[PDB]
RNA sequence: CUGAUG
RNA sequence: GCGGUCAUACGAUUAACCCAAAUUAAUAGAUCCACGGCGUAAAGAGUGUUUAAGAAAAAAAAUCACAAUAGAGUUAAAUUAUAACUAAGCUGUAAAAAGCCCUAGUUAAAAUAAAAUAACCCACGAAAGUGACUCUAAUAAUCCUGACACACGAUAGCUAGGACCCAAACUGGGAUUAGAUACCCCACUAUGCCUAGCCCUAAACCCAAAUAGUUACAUAACAAAACUAUUCGCCAGAGUA
C-alpha cells in the first residue's frame, strides 16, 4: 500500500518548487463577457483579461498557456491575527495550448 | 513602501520610549472615509479665448469671423454630452477611481479580523 | 428541554449526563451511533488563545534532498520547456528528469558538484531536450 | 521506515537578499557627482528612504558626506552644481507631470 | 467679530 | 431616610412580633485592615552607584554603523547695526485703529541667537537630554536586587561678569465687550545666549520598578493580553492636606 508520504514526494507541485515565474497549463472552465476563470490545477483559479489577439478562441473548456506568478494572494496589515486571502490566484496569459 | 511599526508603540515588550503615539488604535478599519466633494474643472477656455479673440479684435461683431463662434458651440455641445454620458459610464465602469460607495461594499467583503 | 450550553464541554458530555439525571426522558437516535463510533477527539469547546512569546508553531517545513538539486536546475536554466500539467498524476517534468539523471549518476561514485552537474546536461542531450540557460 | 518524509534542512530556493545602490561601494565626500544625484536640483532638498532606495548603512553616510560637503566648499546647499545636472537619474521622482 | 446668568 | 389632608416611619388606640424578672439607651470591651494590591480607583517613589542585607536553586554572555557627554576651532539659509538708487508709504487684522513716515524694496554687510530637507530614520546616554561641520578625550562592572550615603537631574528662578539679531513675562498703548487690567495688533523689559557659583522642581508619564523567564489556567470594564521566582519603596474612605 502506498502512504502518503510516498505519494506526496513524486507530485508536480512537489517538482515545480516555488511557484515564481513557471509555465503551466490550465483549462478554463467559466467564461465572463471579458475575464476567463483559469484552473491551473494546483490550488485556486487565476482571473485573466480577454487579449485581442484570437479573443473569440477563447471557449468553455479550452487548455491554454500561463506563466504562474503567485499560487494564492494572501498578506497581513494593521491588526489583522490572520491574512486576507483573495481566494485567487496570479497568473498571466501567453498562449493557447500550442501544439 | 510602508514605514517601519516594530519598536515605535509603548508596550511592555519595549525596552526603549515609545515612537508613535496613536491617537487612536492603528486598526485598519472595514469602510474608507467619503471624498470631500470631489469636483472638475471647466471646459472649452481655450475655445473661448479665440472665440473672444474676434471681438477684440474686429470689434465685437460675429459677422466678420464664424469658425470661432462654431467650434465653440460644438465644443459646447460635446462638453453637455459627455457631463451626461460619462456620469453613468464612470459610475458602471470601474477602470480608473471609483466613489466610496463601492470601496466600501469592497472592503466589507473582505474586512480586518481584530479577534480571533 | 435541553442544555444550550457551549463552553463546558461537548454535545455527548452535555446529554449523556442530562440522560443520567433522568431530565430528558427520550434518547436521541445519535446517541446510539456516538457510542457505537466515539470520534478521535471529543468535541469540546476551546478558545484560540494567541501565540505570544518565542513560542512557535508545531508543524514542519517540507523540504526533501532533491529539493537541493532542483534550486541548481531553477538557478541555472530556470523554467523548462515543457510547461507544467497539473492534471497528469504521473507528469515528469524536465526539472524532475533532470533530478532523476543527477541521482542516478551520484551512483557512480561521483562526487565532484560540477561533475554531477554538467553530466546530467550534457546526457539530456542524448534523450533531446531543449535547454535554455538564462545568463 | 519510510524513506521519503521531509528532512529538517535549510531552504534551497532562498533568494539573495536585496542590494542597495551602494552596496559593498565606498562613498565620499568629495564626490560631488556622486553626492549631487541625491539632491533635488531646484531645491538642494535631501532624498529620503522612499525616493532613493538605499539600505540602512549608505543612507546615513551618504547624508553625513553630503552635510560635510556642504560646510567645507565641496557642493553648493541652495541648489544643484548645474555641471552635474547631465548625470544619470538614480532617484525615484518624477516633477514635470 | 462678539453674546453673561438661571 | 420618613413628615404638603391617603403618615403601616410623628403622638394616641387596636392588633401583632421578640425577649422576659428582665427590656431598652449609652459607654467600654472580644472579633473584625493586607500572606491583598501599586496603568486608569490609595500606591513603581526623577536617575545611577554603593554599605548593611538577601536568593545566586539547570545551562548560557560580555563590545560594535547613526544625535552620549566634556573641551577647542568653523558657518550654509534668514535677520540686523551700516552705505547707495527708487517711491510716499511700511507693518498691521474678519474689519480697523495704534505704531513707524531715521519708512519700504534691491545691491553689499560685520557681531549675536538658532541650527531647513535629510528624519516614512529610532541610534546614543543611567535619567533629564541629544540630530549645522571638524578635531582631542571618552561612554563602568567576566555584568543579581539593594538606601535616608554619594553623584547627576529639562525648562523656570537667584548672584557676579559678559552678550543681545530675534521672541517675550511685566508694562504702555490700539481694537471688541455693559465691563476685558484676556484671547486680536504695535513698542519694550526681565528672561531665553556664554563662564563661574547656587536653587534640585515637572502630566521628571511609557502614569506599567529591577533582575531571569513562560504562552500553561485564564477576557470586572477600558487601556499596552494574561503571568511566574528573589527583591527593594509605597498603599488603611473622602475633604480637611
Ligand atoms: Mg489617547
Ligand atoms: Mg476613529
Ligand atoms: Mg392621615
Ligand atoms: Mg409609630
Ligand atoms: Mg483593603
Ligand atoms: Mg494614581
Ligand atoms: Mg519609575
Ligand atoms: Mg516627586
Ligand atoms: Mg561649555
Ligand atoms: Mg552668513
Ligand atoms: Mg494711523
Ligand atoms: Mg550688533
Ligand atoms: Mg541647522
Ligand atoms: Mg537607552
Ligand atoms: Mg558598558
Ligand atoms: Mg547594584
Ligand atoms: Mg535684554
Ligand atoms: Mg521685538
Ligand atoms: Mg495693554
Ligand atoms: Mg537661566
Ligand atoms: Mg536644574
Ligand atoms: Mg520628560
Ligand atoms: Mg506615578
Ligand atoms: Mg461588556
Ligand atoms: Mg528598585
Ligand atoms: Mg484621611
Ligand atoms: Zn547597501
Amino acid at each position: 500500500v502506498e502512504s502518503f508520504a510516498s505519494m506526496l514526494r513524486h507530485s508536480p507541485l512537489t517538482q515545480m518548487g516555488p511557484a515564481k515565474n513557471k509555465l503551466v497549463i490550465g483549462q478554463i472552465f467559466h467564461i465572463v463577457e471579458d475575464d476567463l476563470y483559469i484552473d491551473f490545477g494546483g490550488k485556486f483559479h487565476c482571473v485573466c483579461k480577454r487579449p485581442e489577439v484570437d479573443g473569440e478562441k477563447y471557449q468553455k473548456g479550452t487548455r491554454v498557456r500561463l506563466r504562474l506568478l503567485d499560487l494564492e494572494l494572501t498578506s497581513r496589515f494593521l491588526g489583522a491575527t490572520t491574512d486576507t486571502t483573495i481566494l485567487e490566484a496570479d497568473a498571466v496569459l501567453l498562449g493557447l495550448q500550442e501544439s | 513602501a510602508t514605514p517601519s511599526l516594530r519598536g515605535r508603540l509603548a508596550r511592555l515588550g519595549n525596552p526603549r520610549r515609545p515612537i508613535l503615539k496613536p491617537n487612536k488604535p492603528l486598526i485598519l478599519a472595514n469602510h474608507v472615509g467619503e471624498r470631500r466633494r470631489e469636483k472638475g474643472e471647466a471646459t472649452c477656455i481655450t475655445e473661448m479665448s479665440v472665440m473672444m479673440a474676434c471681438w477684440k479684435q474686429n470689434e465685437f461683431r460675429d459677422e466678420a469671423c464664424r469658425k470661432e463662434i462654431q467650434d465653440f458651440f460644438d465644443c459646447a455641445s460635446r462638453a453637455e454630452a459627455a457631463r451626461k454620458m460619462r456620469s453613468i459610464q464612470e459610475n458602471l465602469g470601474e477602470l480608473g477611481s471609483l466613489p466610496p460607495k463601492k470601496l466600501n461594499k469592497l472592503l466589507h467583503r473582505f474586512p480586518n479580523k481584530p479577534h480571533v | 428541554a435541553g442544555s444550550r450550553l457551549e463552553t463546558v464541554g461537548s454535545i455527548f458530555s452535555r446529554t449523556r449526563d442530562l440522560i443520567r439525571a433522568g431530565v430528558l426522558k427520550e434518547k436521541p437516535l445519535w446517541l446510539d451511533i456516538y457510542n457505537a463510533f466515539p470520534p478521535l477527539r471529543e468535541p469540546v469547546f476551546r478558545r484560540p488563545r494567541l501565540r505570544y512569546g518565542k513560542a512557535k508553531a508545531a508543524v514542519q517545513d517540507i523540504f526533501y534532498h532533491e529539493d537541493r538539486i532542483r534550486a541548481k536546475f531553477y538557478s541555472a536554466y530556470g523554467s523548462g520547456p515543457k510547461a507544467f500539467d497539473l492534471f497528469n498524476p504521473n507528469f515528469k517534468s524536465t526539472c524532475q528528469r533532470f533530478v532523476e539523471k543527477y541521482i542516478e549518476l551520484q551512483r557512480l561514485g561521483e562526487t565532484d558538484e560540477e561533475k554531477l552537474f554538467v553530466e546530467a546536461g550534457k546526457a539530456l542531450l542524448a534523450e533531446g531536450v531543449t535547454l535554455r540557460r538564462v545568463g | 521506515s519510510n524513506e521519503d518524509l521531509p528532512v529538517p534542512m535549510e531552504n534551497p530556493y532562498k533568494e539573495p537578499l536585496k542590494k542597495c545602490i551602494l552596496c559593498e561601494k565606498h562613498v565620499d565626500y568629495k564626490n560631488v557627482q556622486l553626492l549631487s544625484q541625491f539632491i533635488s536640483p531646484f531645491t538642494g532638498c535631501i532624498y529620503g528612504r522612499h525616493i532613493t532606495g538605499l539600505c540602512g548603512k549608505k543612507q546615513k553616510e551618504i547624508t553625513k558626506a553630503i552635510k560635510r560637503a556642504q560646510i567645507l566648499g565641496f557642493m553648493p546647499v541652495t541648489y544643484k552644481d548645474p555641471a552635474y545636472l547631465k548625470d544619470p537619474k538614480v532617484c525615484n521622482i518624477k516633477y514635470r507631470e
